[PDB]
């Protein structure tokens, strides 16, 4: 909640070349995915891509919750990467309960607004 | 001081814009002790004293106004002139205005203007001007002159001013994927000019990005006012036999000063003067900013 | 020689200012006294002003403070704590006060002389002159109030911040110009100004109504109060055949104003299409420049006044014509109301004397009267209607849509402008007016990088500037020579607050000079077709 | 959005955002040469302040870079600790 992306890296990359009582979970991986997202600064989305390909990597040890798929969501349409955005979103779906973490209560700039808003300019009404 | 010792004042080394040269001895001569401000005139009645160190002339700024708009050098020299890669206007073009006397037509898309050519640097104002002044009212002219003719570098600050980032964006990406049509297929000397504005395209792209998520300005390029060091750090001692010992640094700096005042003071002593006057002496000004920058 | 009568105890003990509470005697010296604190003077005293404004407390502090000698209040009123004189009279009626403020000897010369009220919804100071011009035609000096300045008599006009001054003071001037300089002194204002109590507290010699209407309906609350208080203005001070009643009779407020006072006056109608009247144009000579009509009626006199409105500037010029008969039956003598009518004032002036494009300089501002101006114009305006306005800071903000509308339905091509920007945004209330025809200014500007310029749905053309003067000076140039530009921005003002800082450069001699220099423009070879000029190479 | 068409990232990097993104990330290998290597870095201040003065100092004011002093020639210049040996805390 900081503001400063950095900070929070930090305190992962302790904890991913480490020893086994201190590594990563999901937990984990997604507060630092916030920090990512919810920054004022700068470009920041090669980055998120970067961590997730870490959490991939790790696939027998991490597997996705609901908060991931969400948080996903939000960067990659700000960024208007949609295309990326959709895959994600056929996940959170199946989840239930989805739509409501999506939007946080109205909190960040409506992310579930902003999905449904960037589908129709890019005509992807079947998405829609 | 000529033959004095003591610096003059509105100087390249005055006491009250630099601070004090001796610890607690103001303009007048007076010594108070500094270690405490229980009783002490900050700034003395008499003159702006700024009692406590001689180590502020280290550390001290002072500022130079200038009458006209000038350009740094480093963003325009670069083969991808930073300036030129946010124009998308010919890099002749923009430098030609800014080193020779031509003048553009239609400097700000900001605001709606009567007269409608639009066009670009123009060498000739044989275009009627005078009557068009007799029949505007007076600085009803210097109302659609300022919307429409462009001079100097008040220019380029004018079209960086006003500009949309957002659009830019929008432009470049539709080009760049146009351009590419019939890529990779043709006599080499064309494919070697395709790809070349093809990174251009990129490039600009890239700047404005950056511009828009940065804090920095896109206008500050062009400069208003001009920095000056501390007066220690150009020590120029008196050159008693050292011959160096004035800094190269001051001898620049004076020649900025000058032909600044003489401009100020040219507009003010002679509207009725013309533009030639002023467009003289506007280069003038640039070229020694230029020297003292790189 | 301010005034007379007024600097003696005797002088207000005999007019009947009766306050009940008095200290000493009025023997302060004072020329003339004032209701009002910002007409007095210091050591002058001063009666309570009756007004829903400024109460007579609030008056009688304020002369306190601006240094009167006696203030008159319902309570009792410390003025010779900061006066020069220490005598003072708190009067517990306000409008007796006001009413004993002017001097006796100062209300009879203005009574005695003659006196002229026109209190009209439309064309009122157009009518107001026309009758003074006919007056002083006739042999007698007189001088007639307007909005714009206040003149109790005389040629000359003192100026007067409100529409209406005060009434002590209008009195006191007349009096001034009454003991020398003036033969008569004839109060005249408008609706507003006497339902106020300005032209009230005078009798009224002639109280005819230009135009009788719905007059200060949101400020009395009640329509026609200003005609009933026309009429019992008129009815307190009346003699037998020397009121006339000269008012259109299509207005029912004129009738019902007419059949309020005393029957004995005398009752005329200066309309044209009633048979009643018997007054009609009987002629076709509209025109720009001068509009003739022969009237044939048997008072009125057989020739009319040049007119630059096709009806409202007739109706006017009808309307005179019944005053100017009434002091002289010949119509030899109505030659120089004529020619003072013709001569262009400041209110819907007519086009320039020079052979250029009509150009007509209005004072349009609300909806109502900027519709029927413009409803006129199109009836006047044979090619095209070119007309160039703004809106004001701080203003009715509904008003600038539905004003841009009512432009935009019955002229071609208009021009919109910051008329008054006095502290508000530039470009903010222009796209205020843009947004009426659907139009925002990021529309605009993105057309004009190009050179198509897009013309409305309707056909029609719209056109915009930030500045006034470069604006103003195409837009008379942009003209045909069967066309006449109109400029309803402002008429008789001279001034233009933009931002903190005014300049008083709205005149017609910009628009001379913009007509004289067209001719060098289209000898250069400059298009003024069009807002974006075609400028060679 | 992602990637910009001719720009220099880490394999490591480009091999992860691959597995990731289906988006066609297109790269090939370039060997640099060790001048070239030390100009693109992480720190402005020195690592790539060695040959090329003013051409970076203008690229980075215009970008506003921020370095975090992670290495040892950067934090010479600022007359602090170097994070090497006794420095290294742990």
């Amino acid at each position: 909640t900081c503001g400063i992306p950095e900070i929070a890296f930090a305190t992962f990359e302790n904890m991913e070349y480490g020893e086994d009582h201190m590594k990563p979970d999901t937990e984990t991986y997604n507060w630092v995915i916030q920090a990512y997202t919810r920054a004022e600064s700068y470009d920041r989305v090669q980055d998120v891509a970067e961590l997730l390909g870490m959490m991939v990597e790790d696939h027998k040890r991490v597997q996705p919750n609901v908060r991931t798929y969400a948080l996903l969501v939000e960067c990659f349409t700000k960024y208007c990467v949609v295309r990326e955005a959709i895959r994600h979103f056929r996940g959170l779906k199946n989840f239930e309960g989805g739509t409501q973490v999506l939007y946080n209560d109205g909190k960040y700039g409506d992310p579930l607004s902003l999905y449904l808003r960037a589908l129709c300019r890019e005509g992807r009404i079947v998405e829609l | 001081h000529y033959k004095t010792n003591k610096p003059e004042k509105d100087g390249l080394f005055c006491e009250r814009i630099f601070g004090p040269i001796k610890s607690g001895i103001c303009a007048c001569g007076n010594y108070r002790v500094i270690g405490d401000e229980k009783e002490d005139p900050k700034f003395c009645e008499q003159c702006g004293v700024e009692f406590v160190d001689s180590r502020i002339r280290r550390y001290q700024m002072g500022y130079i106004k200038l009458a006209c708009p000038v350009t740094h050098v480093w963003y325009l020299k670069r083969l991808p002139s930073y300036i030129a890669n946010l124009l998308d206007k010919p890099l002749k073009e923009l430098e030609g205005l800014v080193y020779c006397d031509f003048s553009f037509a239609r400097p700000i898309t900001k605001k709606p203007t009567f007269l409608r050519l639009r066009g670009l640097f123009e060498y000739e104002i044989q275009s009627w001007k005078y009557s068009i002044p007799l029949f505007f009212t007076t600085q009803g002219f210097d109302t659609f002159r300022n919307r429409e003719i462009s001079t100097g570098a008040g220019a380029i600050r004018e079209q960086l001013a006003d500009l949309d980032l957002r659009i830019i964006i929008e432009n470049s990406l539709v080009e760049w994927e146009e351009l590419g049509e019939e890529g990779h297929t043709g006599n080499e000397w064309e494919d070697r000019k395709v790809g070349r504005r093809k990174d251009f395209l990129v490039r600009r792209v890239e700047l404005a990005k950056h511009f828009i998520r940065t804090n920095i300005e896109p206008e500050w390029m062009v400069l208003c006012l001009l920095p000056v060091l501390p007066p220690e750090l150009r020590p120029i001692i008196q050159i008693d036999g050292g011959k160096l010992m004035s800094s190269d640094i001051n001898e620049l700096y004076r020649r900025v000063i000058y032909r600044n005042n003489t401009l100020t003071d040219l507009l003010t002593t002679s509207r009725s003067t013309p533009g030639e006057l002023v467009m003289c002496q506007e280069k003038l000004v640039q070229e020694a900013v230029d020297t003292l920058l790189d | 020689e301010p005034k007379f009568r007024m600097s003696l105890a005797e002088l207000l003990d005999e007019s009947r200012v009766v306050p009940l509470s008095v200290y000493g005697d009025l023997e302060v010296g004072i020329s003339g006294v004032q209701h009002d604190s910002r007409l007095v003077e210091s050591g002058d005293l001063f009666v309570c002003c009756v007004g829903r404004k400024t109460d007579g407390h609030l008056y009688l502090s304020e002369a306190d403070k601006r240094g009167a000698v006696a203030v008159v209040a319902s309570k009792e009123i410390d003025i010779e704590e900061t006066l020069g004189c220490k005598a003072l009279v708190i009067v517990e009626d306000t409008n007796a006060v006001l009413a004993v403020l002017a001097a006796s000897f100062y209300r009879h010369p203005s009574k005695s002389m003659t006196l002229i009220g026109i209190t009209g919804t439309n064309g009122k100071t157009t009518t107001s002159y026309l009758i003074k011009a006919m007056y002083e035609a006739m042999g007698l000096r007189t001088g007639m109030l307007s909005t714009v300045g206040y003149y109790i008599y005389g040629d000359n006009k003192l100026e007067s911040p409100h529409t209406t001054p005060d009434a002590v003071l209008v009195q006191k001037l007349m009096a001034k110009m009454v003991h020398n300089g003036t033969e008569a002194l004839v109060m005249e204002a408008s609706s507003h100004g006497l339902a106020l109590g300005r032209c009230d507290k005078v009798d009224f010699d002639i109280a005819v109504f230009t135009n009788l209407t719905r007059d200060h309906l949101d400020f009395h609350g009640t329509e026609e109060e200003y005609r009933d208080a026309k009429a019992k203005l008129f009815a307190r001070m009346v003699d037998p055949a020397r009121h006339r009643k000269i008012v259109n009779i299509d207005d029912p407020n004129a009738a019902f104003f007419l059949a309020q006072g005393n029957p004995d006056v005398p009752i005329v109608t200066f309309a044209m299409e009633n048979k009643s009247a018997d007054v009609h144009p009987l002629k076709f000579q509209l025109s720009l420049f001068e509009t003739q009509v022969l009237v044939n009626t048997p008072q009125g006199i057989l020739e009319i006044s040049s007119g630059l409105l096709g009806r409202h500037n007739i109706y006017n010029i009808l309307a005179a014509v019944a005053v100017g008969i009434a002091v002289g039956a010949p119509l030899e003598d109505i030659v120089k109301g004529i020619e003072e009518v013709d001569a262009v004032p400041g209110r819907c002036e007519l086009i320039d004397e020079e052979q250029a494009f009509g150009v007509i300089v209005d004072y349009a501002h609300t909806p109502d009267a900027l519709s029927r101006l413009l409803d006129y114009v199109r009836e006047l305006g044979p090619r095209r209607v070119i007309t160039v306005f703004g809106c004001a800071g701080e203003s009715d903000r509904g008003k600038r849509p539905i004003m841009a509308k009512i432009a935009t339905d019955k002229s071609d091509v208009t021009i919109l402008t910051s008329d008054n920007p006095k502290t508000e945004d530039p470009l903010d209330i222009l796209d205020d007016m843009l947004a009426g025809v659907g139009w925002s200014m990021q529309d605009y500007l993105k057309h004009g990088e190009n050179d198509y310029y897009p013309p409305l749905p309707n056909g029609h053309r719209l056109f915009l500037h930030d500045i006034r003067r470069v604006a103003v000076r195409c837009a008379v140039a942009m003209g045909e020579e069967g066309d006449i530009v109109v400029v309803a921005g402002k008429g008789h003002e001279t001034y233009q607050i933009e931002g903190d800082k005014k300049e008083f450069f709205d005149d017609r001699e910009e628009c001379r000079e913009a007509l004289q220099y067209v001719d060098e423009l289209h000898q250069a070879g400059i298009d003024t077709s069009e807002f974006p000029w075609r400028l060679p190479e | 959005n992602v990637f910009s068409p001719g720009e220099l990232i880490g394999l490591l990097r480009a091999e992860r955002m691959g597995r990731a993104l289906e988006e066609a990330i297109c790269y090939r290998v370039v060997l640099l040469g060790i001048t070239r290597a030390s100009l693109n870095t992480q720190s402005f201040i020195s690592e790539a302040s060695f040959q090329e003065t003013a051409r970076v100092l203008a690229k980075a004011a215009l970008r506003g870079r921020i370095d975090w002093l992670k290495g040892l020639k950067e934090n010479v210049v600022l007359g602090g600790v170097i994070p090497v040996g006794t420095g290294f805390k742990g």
